[PDB]
């Protein structure tokens, strides 16, 4: 079916109508998203079948076709874009300076915006268009806000 | 069953819009892989 590279969304017929649950990034042959969008199921791409290949519910993500390709970093300095697919809405840029999830295990980079849950797995970009990380995985402050960690995989 | 849909290219837009803070928050992540706040 649709294997360019490029940003996706993530559809059912299992609920009401047609809903998404989430979003992914299709690079290298390879479809990227988070876990707790799929739980691991098998995707449908027009007539093709798009079959797990590697997934992790800790780091929660999981790789279509092949292994996970995307291996970009946040410098942990500048500036960044979250491209934002909500669901039933346009794609769009979003740029904001992360903060910091502090961890006992080290630091991660994290995006302080609020989207709707089917937003899951939409990417974080560098300035030069390399993925660093997918949104949708983090915690609700004081008021009901969103702050997603900037959760990416390891390339082998 | 679930189905993909192409939305867009991965580009970096000079013209995007910017907004959002830059917290730090201390944070647990547990073997479910959800994330808590520690303080
Ligand atoms: C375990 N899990 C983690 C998620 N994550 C989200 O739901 C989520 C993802 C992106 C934006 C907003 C949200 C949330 F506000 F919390 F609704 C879903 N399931």
């Amino acid at each position: 079916g649709e294997t360019t590279d490029g940003v996706y969304r993530v559809m059912t017929r299992r609920l009401l109508g047609s809903t998404q649950v989430g979003v992914g990034v299709m690079q290298e042959g390879v479809f990227h998203t988070m876990w707790h969008v799929t739980k691991g199921a098998a995707l449908r791409s027009g007539e093709g079948r798009l079959d797990p290949y590697w997934g992790d519910v800790k780091q929660d993500l999981v790789s279509y076709c092949g292994p996970w390709k995307l291996d970009a970093a946040w410098d942990g300095l500048s500036e960044v874009q979250l491209l934002a697919v909500p669901p039933g809405e346009r794609a769009k840029n979003i740029q904001t300076l992360p903060g910091i999830f502090k961890t006992k295990d080290g630091d991660i980079g994290a995006v302080a915006l609020d989207y709707p849950a089917g937003t899951s797995g939409s990417p974080i970009l560098d300035k030069c268009g390399r993925v660093i990380g997918l949104y949708g995985n983090g915690v609700v402050i004081k008021n009901g806000s969103y702050v997603s960690a900037i959760t990416q995989g390891k390339r082998e | 069953d679930m189905y993909i849909e192409r939305a867009g290219d991965i580009t970096w837009e000079k013209d995007a819009e910017v907004t959002g803070n830059s917290p730090r928050l201390d944070v647990a992540l547990d073997e479910s892989g959800d994330f808590s706040l520690v303080e």
